[PDB]
């Protein structure tokens, strides 16, 4: 075919793998921040359920 | 072939100037060699030349156009760095072939001047030493993993040394 094919295919492969590197490191820092502080969707550890509390009138006022 | 790249002084030969009334076996053997070997061989090559000229074909050189060098390239951009390293490696191979050409010139001059060579073969000698020193200040103390970045670091260290030198009044 020629040299242009190899050259430009190499360029494509290079941008692909560079972007992958970028995203892997980004994922590392993202997981770090999400775990150190639960601001994000991940590492949101469970809490007690709210809907199983009874809010009705009790037997004593100062419940 | 191209006598500006590969120069050759003209082969000035003295006239025979014989003294004997006797024969030289060189010349008559040359006549025989010519009319035996050179004539059919020239016939064959003329045949082959005209058969080339029947169906002539051409080829080209692939001029490679310049590209943003690595000094105009960002740390991390692998595409620009790839293109720059490629054009550097291209220039590198070309520089080796230049050095080969100049060494060839030097050897041919040494042979034609022969015995009296260390007075009239100094032109090619200096033309070899200069380009040698260039190669040495350009490609020498690298290793197998030479690259544009390594040559650039070398150049930069050397320019720093030169700046520190010319600092002195």
């Amino acid at each position: 075919d020629g040299p242009e094919k190899n050259y430009e295919k190499t360029l494509a492969i290079l941008q692909i793998e560079s972007e992958k590197a970028e995203l892997r490191l980004k994922e590392q820092e993202v997981r770090r921040l999400m775990r150190a502080r639960g601001d994000g969707p991940w590492y949101q550890f469970p809490t007690p359920e709210k809907e199983f509390i009874d809010h009705s009138p009790k037997a004593t006022p100062d419940n | 072939w191209d006598k500006d790249v590969y120069p050759e002084p003209p082969s000035r030969t003295p006239a025979p100037s014989p003294q004997t009334s006797l024969p030289n076996p060189i010349t008559y053997l040359t006549k025989a060699y010519d009319l035996v070997v050179d004539w059919p061989v020239t016939l064959v090559r003329e045949f082959i030349e005209r058969q080339h000229a029947k169906n002539r074909t051409y080829y080209y050189h692939r001029q490679y156009r310049r590209v943003p060098d690595i000094t105009e390239c960002k740390e991390g951009d692998v595409l620009c760095i790839y293109e720059a390293e490629m054009q550097w490696r291209r220039d590198f191979k070309v520089d080796q072939e230049i050095m080969n050409i100049i060494q060839e010139r030097l050897k041919a001059c040494q042979q034609r001047e022969g015995e009296n060579y260390q007075q009239n073969c100094a032109k090619e000698l200096e033309q070899f030493t200069k380009v040698t020193k260039a190669y040495q200040d350009r490609y020498l103390d690298l290793g197998a993993y030479y690259s544009a970045r390594k040559c650039l670091a070398k150049q930069k260290q050397r320019m720093l040394e030169e700046r520190k030198a010319a600092r002195q009044e």
